């Protein structure tokens, strides 16, 4: 028992720490607390790296040692902050974040750490002014620079943008030469101006760190199907998501597990999130072959396990680099053929990802080198949306001409339901406007579209004619909370007018529904020379976050725009949201990272969409909807035909109507919104890729 | 739920 003695070991394991093997720093640390108990670093050390291996438990119990021997050690309270954090302890590591910056105010990490905590919590601004505090105390520190990047690329805070986009670029450079985790998130890599070879290089470091983690558990190979004789001849697809319930990708794919083919297809769902309550969860629970709550099984060598007796040939990763991810699954690969699909817009860059689920528009071969993956193509767009189960009240509208001798418009006073032929049949006057099977039911102003318009007035919640329930558009959440968040079909009629957002009567109106991250200055110049071509339009856009809509405000004022050309709207439930978009004449997408869901939402209303596909994922889906849709005249192969084609749609009032039934007839017409062909498609896909596996080969590009 | 405007 010596100190000097357990000071060199210390050493010699930052060192083998350093050079990156974390199995022998272990040994070293621990054998430096055998000869020195009361060492506070060495605890500190070990406990750093039992987190790195996700002995959290453990690491926790290190922590508080050297803060029992060191109670000056602001830097085992931050850390052991972030080890609780990843328990789901944010009480203590808030606890502990807070009890740092008390002991020593000028400790930049415990600043940055209590900025994140704010940030999970969706608290930007107190997350910006922490994260601003730890960079005044060190003004190196990536990890801090490239949270608060984040931060301000949310609210869409463009102060020095240019100068800050070339840092981040410098920042992931610096780390990827010298072999540190870039600070960088592989999500949020799209956003940034980095290299296809860069995003790939991050998206890898993040997939190492699962390797780390699942090297403790020292599992050997699984012996993988060679065949398909235990199945019945059956492929057995294992669908893994946290997202099984009241999220995007459920409100995409939830028809999808169960129009699989039994004869030829067995269907497992492995959740990593336990159920929530909703019809989503209900759904993919009542209709896969397979359901298996793996939140139940939190271990990843049991978990799997579990998948690996359950005998799945393909296995299929929803979520990426994306909350509730457990790519510590696909790492210690279960099956044989492991495919992104759908949930992330990017590349794993991870040697355990066989494929990615994708089409040629949207990842044409040109630019492959950004994937890890084989690329495997479906026929016509990888996207795909429930939107035909969730809302078939959008199916039909009919409106109210109230100018009456004036224009007969399809998006200022909208009717939808269900029930709507028969309340229209109970009618005494309906105009039918033939849509050079299509139509538009036009409800003249009698005393009956007066009190329609009336209810809207008044802001009543609904209102009875005839015996027909119709309700306020904005009130759907008090008639039926189910209805609002598209778990149930309303089963009233719903009235929709742009006087209930202040949307001008008169006017283009011009939506973009996505969260406000997804907005650049190039994209807002883009926008203002668009609604300066077309006089009286007005951009239609939502707070996602609030706090977005002073900077954006304050960003068009300085391009010349008076206050009323930008009108923001609340975040909506998903009915209304989807619903709502009847109400624009076009949907200006975001070229930096597209809609994606918010593509699907806006097409199933009718509404246009004009884009410009860029070089990432996540910049073409919108082109490859588009392409399935069949409306090749909304994409724009730049800045200046972007802005040209909206202004053309605003400007010639008889091409926005061609197009807008275009997009009306298509949405059904289509491959897009068909979750029955989307399914059989996939199905041929997995079947190429099974073959190809069975023939004894290695995963190659699926292009035919 | 109120209107911005009146129709
Ligand atoms: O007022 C709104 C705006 C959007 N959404 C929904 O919020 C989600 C946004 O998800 P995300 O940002 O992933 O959109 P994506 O990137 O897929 O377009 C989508 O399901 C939208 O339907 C909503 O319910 N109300």
């Amino acid at each position: 028992m010596c100190p000097t003695h357990a000071d060199s070991l210390n050493n010699l394991a930052n060192i083998k720490r350093e050079q990156g093997n974390i199995e022998e720093a272990v040994r070293l640390y621990r054998k430096a607390l055998e000869v020195f108990p009361e060492f506070a670093a060495a605890h500190s050390n070990l406990a750093s790296v039992l987190q790195q291996q996700g002995k959290l438990q453990e690491a926790l119990m290190h922590y508080k040692e050297a803060i029992r021997i060191s109670p000056t050690f602001a830097d085992a309270y931050s850390n052991m902050g972030n080890t609780l954090k990843e328990m789901q302890d944010v009480q203590g590591a808030l606890q502990c974040y807070t009890r740092a910056i008390q002991i020593n105010p000028a400790f930049a990490d415990a600043h940055s750490n209590l900025a994140s905590i704010h940030k999970d919590s969706g608290n930007i601004p107190e997350a910006i002014a922490s994260y601003r505090t730890a960079l005044k105390l060190k003004p190196d520190f990536p990890d801090a620079y490239c949270n608060l990047a984040h931060c301000l690329q949310i609210v869409c805070d463009w102060t020095d943008y240019d100068e800050r986009m070339k840092k981040l670029v410098s920042i992931v450079a610096d780390q990827l030469e010298k072999n540190r985790l870039p600070s960088v998130h592989p999500h949020h890599s799209m956003l940034y101006p980095l290299s296809h070879g860069f995003r790939k290089a991050i998206a890898e470091r993040h997939g190492n760190l699962c390797l780390d983690k699942i090297n403790v558990l020292h599992k050997p190979p699984y012996e993988h199907p060679k065949d398909l004789k235990l199945s019945d001849g059956r492929l057995r697809v294992g669908y893994v998501s946290s997202d099984f319930g009241n999220h995007p990708t459920s409100h995409l794919m939830q028809s999808i597990p169960g129009m699989h083919n039994p004869d030829k297809f067995e269907v497992f769902c492995y959740a990593l999130s336990p159920d929530d309550g909703t019809n989503f969860r209900v759904k993919v629970m009542a209709e896969a072959n397979h359901f298996i709550d793996l939140s139940q099984i939190p271990c990843n060598g049991k978990a799997a396990d579990r998948i690996h007796q359950d005998g799945i040939h393909i296995l299929v990763n929803m979520n990426g680099y994306t909350k509730g991810a457990r790519n510590e699954l696909f790492a210690l690969r279960p099956a044989p053929i492991q495919a992104m699909w759908l949930g992330y817009p990017g590349t794993s860059g991870a040697l355990f990802m066989d494929y990615i689920i994708t089409d040629q528009e949207t990842s044409p071969a040109e630019v492959a080198e950004q994937y890890s993956e084989k690329l495997a193509y479906m026929p016509h767009t990888f996207f795909i949306g429930d939107h035909a189960n969730m809302f078939p009240h959008l199916k039909k509208k009919a409106v109210i001409d109230f100018k009456s001798n004036g224009h007969i418009y399809d998006n200022r006073i909208v009717l939808n339901g269900i029930d709507l032929k028969a309340f229209l049949d109970s009618l005494p006057d309906v105009k039918i406007v033939k849509m050079k099977a299509l139509n538009m039911p036009v409800i003249p102003m009698n005393t009956i579209a007066e009190a329609v318009i009336e209810m809207i007035n008044r802001g009543q919640i609904q209102i009875t004619i005839n015996g027909f329930s119709i309700s306020n558009g904005l009130a759907t959440t008090q008639i039926n909370n189910k209805a609002a968040t598209g778990e149930e079909v309303p089963r009233t009629i719903i009235v929709t007018t742009r006087s209930q957002y202040g949307l001008p009567e008169d006017a283009i109106v011009y939506c973009n529904f996505n969260q406000l991250y997804k907005i650049d200055p190039s994209t807002l110049q883009m926008w203002a020379n668009i609604l300066k071509r077309v006089p009286n339009s007005v951009l239609w856009l939502l707070r996602f976050p609030a706090v977005g809509e002073p900077n954006i405000q304050q960003y068009a004022q300085n391009m010349g725009l008076p206050q009323n050309r930008i009108i923001f709207s609340p975040v909506a439930p998903k009915e209304e949201h989807v619903r709502r978009g009847q109400l624009a004449d076009v949907c200006l997408d975001t070229p930096l990272c597209n809609g994606h869901t918010t593509g699907m939402d806006v097409l199933w209303a009718g509404t246009p969409m004009v884009t410009m596909p860029g070089e990432t994922l996540a910049s073409r889906v919108a082109a490859s909807q588009l392409t399935c849709l069949g409306c090749l005249e909304l994409i724009a192969k730049n800045r200046q035909e972007y802005e040209d084609i909206a202004v053309k749609l605003g400007t010639d009032l008889e091409y926005l109507k061609k197009v807008r039934g275009k997009v009306w007839k298509q949405r059904i017409s289509s491959p897009l919104f068909n979750t029955k062909q989307y399914t059989m498609e996939l199905e041929r896909l997995y079947l190429q890729m099974w073959e190809h596996y069975a023939a004894g080969n290695k995963p190659d590009h699926m292009i035919k | 739920f109120m209107p911005k405007y009146s129709i």
